[PDB]
C-alpha cells in the first residue's frame, strides 16, 4: 500500500459556555431502521463513523429518506463560528479566456477530510432498535458530516492547503475551488492540458482524494448559478417574461427577480414601476392592477429580452470602459466593456430615497457604485464615458459645498445630457429689483400668509389655508420669483428655504419646490440672501404676514 | 522576549469586520509584504477556526515608492482593554518645532501574547472572489494596535533614557507608531539632532506649532457699506452672539429700516459705528469659560471654502471651540476635492494628537459613498480617526471665511 498523506485536522470548539446537543431520537418505522442499519454498517466499514459506548451523553436525531439524513440544527446552533470564505460568487465577466478548461468534482468531499477527534463526541447519533427492545446503536462521526456548520469551511481550507504546492509549481495553469468542484484552465495545448490534469489527479490521489476516472461529465456550456458559461462567451440562463391575465404580488416579484437578474447582461432593463407597485404592500397574494407606466415598461423589457445577448470574457491587456446613460425618474443604466458592441457586463442604478435631488449627484453615486463593482470583479477602476460636459462637471464640483470626485472620465454626447439647470449669483445684482419675502402660519388653524415688498414699492400678500411656516416661506420665495424680471435679488430669513436651495435640486417631492425650480430655470440671474428674523431688519416684514 | 498577558473588555468578542475590495496592485503589494513578514515570523497563516477579521490595505507614504501595509485596527482598538496612564505633555504644543518619526519597526521585535493573537487576524482578498483570501494573524506587536505602544512603553523608556538625560530641553511624546520630538533649535540643528536620535534608535516631517495660533472672529473695515454688506454683518454678529455674550446688533439693524436695493450704499450712524466698535472689542477677547475635558470626545468640523481653502474647528461643546484653523495648502491635489479633504483630516488629526494626545471625531462635508470609495487612495498616516457625514449644507460656512 502506498502511504496516504494525512490531512491535518482543524481544532474546533463550541460556543462559549454552551454544551453539546442532547436531543431525543425520533421513533422510526422498522423499514427505516433496517435501512439505516445497513447504511451505517457500510459507513462504519468505510471508516466515516464509529460505534461508541454509553458514556457519550450527547445525541443528534437521524432520519432516512434509502438515504441517511442527520439533523445537525442544534449542534449548528451550538458550534463555534467559522470563517466562511464563500461570500459573493465569482462573476463570469471577471474570468479570463483559456484555450482548455476542465471541471473536476471531488468524490466524498466532506467524508474524506477527518474531523477533530476532541469534537467527534458531539456528533453522536443513535439508531433506534426494532420495537425498542434493545439499546439503540450508538455512532459518532470521524469525518466532516454533511450539514454540519463547519464542514464547508474546513473542507475548503484543507483543499486549499493541498492544492497550494501544485498551483505553485504549475504557474502556466490556473486553479480555482468552489464547493465540491475544481475549475482548472490553461492556454496550453489540449495534450499538455490533459496531461497536467492527470498530474493534478495524481497529486490529489497522494492525499486519498478521488477524481473522475471516466471523462468529466461536465462539458461546455456549463450551467452554473443561473449562468451560461461558453468557451468564448457567457450569458444568463434564459429569461422568459410570461403572459399573465392578472399579475399578483408574487408574479411581480418573480418578474422583478428575472429583470434584476437579467439586467447584468441585457442593457436597458427598467424596474422602477414594477417595483413601485410593491411599495408598502406586504401581502404575497394581493392582486395589484398594472399602471400604464408599468405596462409600457414591461413592453420595453420584452423588447429588450427578445433575442439572446451574450457577454465576453475579461482581457487584462485592454482598457476597461464603463458608459452611463440616464433613463429618467432616477433610473440609470450602464455598460462595462473593453471593445465596442462587446459588453463585459451591464447594470442599472436607482436613486436613493430622498426629498430633493439633482442629476449630477445621482450620476456621481452611480459612478461610485460602478467603481466598487469593477474593483470587486476586475481589480481596477474603469475609464468612464459620462453624458455630461467637462464644463458642467467643473462648474458643479468647484461651486458645490461638499467635496466630490469622479475618477478619469470623458464626455459622450448621448442624450439626455446631465446639465446644471440654474446657478445662483455670488454677489448682489446691480440694477435688479430687491424682493424682501416672508411667510408665516398659525399652528392651530393652519392659516398663513406669504408675500414680499420690494425696493420699487412693489408689494404682495397672499393668504393661504392648510399651510405651515416652511410652506409659507417657500411660497413667499415663489411669489418673488413669479413677479420679478429676469434678474432679481431675494432676501429671506428662512433657514429652511436656504437649506433647500443651497443643496441645488432639480427635482423634488414637494410641488412647491419643483415650482421654485421651474421659476429659477427661467431666470437669468438670481441672488439669494439670508438675514436673521425678528432682528428689526427693515424690509423684512414679519408683521405684514402675521396679520 | 517575555509576553505580557492581554485580554479584551468583559462581554466583548473579537473584531469581525468585513474586508473591503482592493485593487490588483495593492493586493500584489500586500502579498509580497506579507510573504516577507511570514519569512520573518512576524505573521503566521491561520485556518478557518479563526472567525475574527480586521481590514487591511496598502499605502505609499511621503517621499517613498515602496508600498506599506496599513491595518485598520479601529474596531480591535475600541474592543481592547484599557491600558494604563501617562499625563499628556502640555508643553509639546508650546515648543517651537516638532518632528514626527515612524518607530513602527521597533514593535516587531516584541512577541505578542499567545491567546490574544487570534484577535489580530486579517485577510488578503482576491479579485472576483476566485481563490480564498490569504488569512494571517500576528505573532508580534502589530502596528496600529493601541496595545503596541502601551506594551513597548518600558522598552521605549529604556532606549530613550540616555537621550532624555542628555537633552532636558527636548520634549518626547509617543502616539501609536509615531514619536513626536519637540524643541526650540534651528532647522539645521533640529535636523542634525533628529539624525542623531534616529541613529540612536538604529543601533538599539517638519511641524511648527509655534507658527500656529487660534483664530478670532474678524469684521470688515469699510468706508462705504451697502445694504448687503450690513445684512451680512448683522448675520455674522447674530451668529457670534451665540459665542460672545455682549454682542449687540440693534443699532446696525436700525440702518436696514426700509426696503432698499441690496447694492445701495448706506452711511453708518454714530450709534451704529459705536455698536460695531464695541462688537470688535468684544470679539478681540477670548471665549468665556472654555476648558478641555479628557473624559469627552473631541469633535472636528470641516468646511470646504473653494479654491483649495478649507476651514476647521475642534470643540467639545457647541460654540466652545478649543481650536480653529484654515488649511489652504496645495500639494498635488489641485483637481481632487477628496484628496484635499483627506490631507486636511490627516493634518487636523496630527494637530489634535499634539495638543490633546488623542484623535477627534470628524464631521465630513462629503457623501458617505464617495468618501468610503476614495479615502484610502490618499491616506498616508498610520492611525485612523472616526468620522461621520454632513448632508445638509451648513449656513455658517462663510462666517468662518
Ligand atoms: C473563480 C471562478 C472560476 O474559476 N469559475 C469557473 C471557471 C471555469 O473555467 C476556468 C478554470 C480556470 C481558469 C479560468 C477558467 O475560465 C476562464 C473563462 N472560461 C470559462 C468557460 C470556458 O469554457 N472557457 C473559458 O475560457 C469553469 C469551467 C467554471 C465552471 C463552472 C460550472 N459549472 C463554474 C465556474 C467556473
Amino acid at each position: 500500500m502506498v502511504p496516504i498523506s494525512p490531512i491535518e485536522t482543524v481544532p474546533v470548539k463550541l460556543k462559549p459556555g454552551m454544551d453539546g446537543p442532547k436531543v431525543k431520537q425520533w421513533p422510526l418505522t422498522e423499514e427505516k431502521i433496517k435501512a439505516l442499519v445497513e447504511i451505517c454498517t457500510e459507513m462504519e466499514k468505510e471508516g466515516k463513523i464509529s460505534k461508541i459506548g454509553p458514556e457519550n451523553p450527547y445525541n443528534t436525531p437521524v432520519f432516512a429518506i434509502w438515504r441517511k439524513l442527520v439533523d445537525f440544527r442544534e449542534l449548528n446552533k451550538r458550534t463555534q463560528d467559522f470563517w466562511e470564505v464563500q461570500l459573493g460568487i465569482p462573476h463570469p465577466a471577471g474570468l479570463k479566456k483559456k484555450k482548455s478548461v476542465t471541471v473536476l468534482d471531488v468524490g466524498d468531499a466532506y467524508f474524506s477530510v477527518p474531523l477533530d477527534e476532541d469534537f467527534r463526541k458531539y456528533t453522536a447519533f443513535t439508531i433506534p432498535s426494532i420495537n425498542n427492545e434493545t439499546p439503540g446503536i450508538r455512532y459518532q462521526y470521524n469525518v466532516l458530516p454533511q450539514g454540519w456548520k463547519g464542514s464547508p469551511a474546513i473542507f475548503q481550507s484543507s483543499m486549499t492547503k493541498i492544492l497550494e504546492p501544485f498551483a505553485a509549481q504549475n504557474p502556466d495553469i490556473v486553479i480555482c475551488q468552489y464547493m465540491d468542484d475544481l475549475y482548472v484552465g490553461s492556454d496550453l495545448e489540449i495534450g499538455q492540458h490533459r496531461t497536467k490534469i492527470e498530474e493534478l489527479r495524481q497529486h490529489l490521489l497522494r492525499w486519498g482524494l478521488t477524481t473522475p476516472d471516466k471523462k468529466h461529465q461536465k462539458e461546455p456550456p456549463f450551467l452554473w448559478m443561473g449562468y451560461e458559461l461558453h468557451p468564448d462567451k457567457w450569458t444568463v440562463q434564459p429569461i422568459v417574461l410570461p403572459e399573465k391575465d392578472s399579475w399578483t404580488v408574487n408574479d411581480i416579484q418573480k418578474l422583478v427577480g428575472k429583470l434584476n437578474w437579467a439586467s447584468q447582461i441585457y442593457p436597458g432593463i427598467k424596474v422602477r414601476q414594477l417595483s413601485k407597485l410593491l411599495r408598502g404592500t406586504k401581502a404575497l397574494t394581493e392582486v395589484i392592477p398594472l399602471t400604464e407606466e408599468a405596462e409600457l415598461e414591461l413592453a420595453e423589457n420584452r423588447e429588450i429580452l427578445k433575442e439572446p445577448v451574450h457577454g465576453v470574457y475579461y482581457d487584462p491587456s485592454k482598457d476597461l470602459i464603463a458608459e452611463i446613460q440616464k433613463q429618467g425618474q432616477g433610473q440609470w443604466t450602464y455598460q462595462i466593456y473593453q471593445e465596442p458592441f462587446k459588453n463585459l457586463k451591464t447594470g442599472k442604478y436607482a436613486r436613493m430615497r430622498g426629498a430633493h435631488t439633482n442629476d449630477v449627484k445621482q450620476l456621481t453615486e452611480a459612478v461610485q457604485k460602478i467603481t466598487t463593482e469593477s474593483i470587486v470583479i476586475w481589480g481596477k477602476t474603469p475609464k468612464f464615458k459620462l453624458p455630461i460636459q467637462k464644463e458642467t462637471w467643473e462648474t458643479w464640483w468647484t461651486e458645490y459645498w461638499q467635496a466630490t470626485w469622479i475618477p478619469e472620465w470623458e464626455f459622450v454626447n448621448t442624450p439626455p445630457l446631465v446639465k446644471l439647470w440654474y446657478q445662483l449669483e455670488k454677489e448682489p445684482i446691480v440694477g435688479a429689483e430687491t424682493f424682501y419675502v416672508d411667510g408665516a402660519a398659525n399652528r392651530e388653524t393652519k392659516l398663513g400668509k406669504a408675500g414680499y415688498v420690494t425696493n420699487k414699492g412693489r408689494q404682495k400678500v397672499v393668504p393661504l389655508t392648510n399651510t405651515t411656516n416652511q410652506k409659507t416661506e417657500l411660497q413667499a420665495i415663489y411669489l418673488a420669483l413669479q413677479d420679478s424680471g429676469l434678474e432679481v435679488n431675494i432676501v429671506t430669513d428662512s433657514q429652511y428655504a436656504l437649506g433647500i436651495i443651497q443643496a441645488q435640486p432639480d427635482k423634488s417631492e414637494s410641488e412647491l419646490v419643483n415650482q421654485i425650480i421651474e421659476q429659477l430655470i427661467k431666470k437669468e440671474k438670481v441672488y439669494l440672501a439670508w438675514v436673521p428674523a425678528h432682528k428689526g431688519i427693515g424690509g423684512n416684514e414679519q408683521v405684514d404676514k402675521l396679520v | 522576549i517575555e509576553t505580557v498577558p492581554v485580554k479584551l473588555k468583559p462581554g466583548m468578542d473579537g473584531p469581525k469586520v468585513k474586508q473591503w475590495p482592493l485593487t490588483e496592485e495593492k493586493i500584489k503589494a500586500l502579498v509580497e509584504i506579507c510573504t516577507e513578514m511570514e519569512k520573518e515570523g512576524k505573521i503566521s497563516k491561520i485556518g478557518p477556526e479563526n472567525p475574527y477579521n480586521t481590514p487591511v490595505f496598502a499605502i505609499k507614504k511621503k517621499d517613498s515608492t515602496k508600498w506599506r501595509k496599513l491595518v485598520d485596527f479601529r474596531e480591535l482598538n475600541k474592543r481592547t482593554q484599557d491600558f494604563w496612564g501617562i499625563p499628556h505633555p502640555a508643553g509639546l504644543k508650546k515648543k517651537k518645532s516638532v518632528t514626527v518619526l515612524d518607530v513602527g519597526d521597533a514593535y516587531f521585535s516584541v512577541p505578542l501574547d499567545e491567546d490574544f493573537r487570534k484577535y489580530t487576524a486579517f485577510t488578503i482578498p482576491s479579485i472576483n472572489n476566485e481563490t480564498p483570501g490569504i488569512r494571517y494573524q500576528y505573532n508580534v506587536l502589530p502596528q496600529g494596535w493601541k496595545g503596541s505602544p502601551a506594551i513597548f512603553q518600558s522598552s521605549m523608556t529604556k532606549i530613550l533614557e540616555p537621550f532624555k538625560k542628555q537633552n532636558p530641553d527636548i520634549v518626547i511624546y509617543q502616539y501609536m507608531d509615531d514619536l513626536y520630538v519637540g524643541s526650540d533649535l534651528e532647522i539645521g540643528q533640529h535636523r542634525t539632532k533628529i539624525e542623531e536620535l534616529r541613529q540612536h534608535l538604529l543601533r538599539w516631517y517638519e511641524l511648527h506649532p509655534d507658527k500656529w495660533t487660534v483664530q478670532p472672529i474678524v469684521l470688515p473695515e469699510k468706508d462705504s457699506w451697502t445694504v448687503n454688506d450690513i445684512q451680512k454683518l448683522v448675520g455674522k454678529l447674530n451668529w457670534a452672539s451665540q459665542i460672545y455674550p455682549g454682542i449687540k446688533v440693534r443699532q446696525l439693524s436700525k440702518l436696514l429700516r426700509g426696503t432698499k436695493a441690496l447694492t445701495e450704499v448706506i452711511p453708518l450712524t454714530e450709534e451704529a459705528e459705536l455698536e460695531l466698535a464695541e462688537n470688535r472689542e468684544i470679539l478681540k477677547e477670548p471665549v468665556h469659560g472654555v476648558y478641555y475635558d479628557p473624559s469627552k470626545d473631541l469633535i472636528a468640523e470641516i468646511q470646504k471654502q473653494g479654491q483649495g481653502q478649507w476651514t476647521y474647528q475642534i470643540y467639545q461643546e457647541p460654540f466652545k471651540n478649543l481650536k480653529t484653523g484654515k488649511y489652504a495648502r496645495m500639494r498635488g491635489a489641485h483637481t481632487n476635492d477628496v484628496k484635499q479633504l483627506t490631507e486636511a483630516v490627516q493634518k487636523i488629526t496630527t494637530e489634535s494628537i499634539v495638543i490633546w494626545g488623542k484623535t477627534p471625531k470628524f464631521k465630513l462635508p462629503i457623501q458617505k459613498e464617495t468618501w468610503e470609495t476614495w479615502w484610502t487612495e490618499y491616506w498616508q498616516a498610520t492611525w485612523i480617526p472616526e468620522w461621520e457625514f454632513v448632508n445638509t449644507p451648513p449656513l455658517v460656512k462663510l462666517w468662518y471665511q
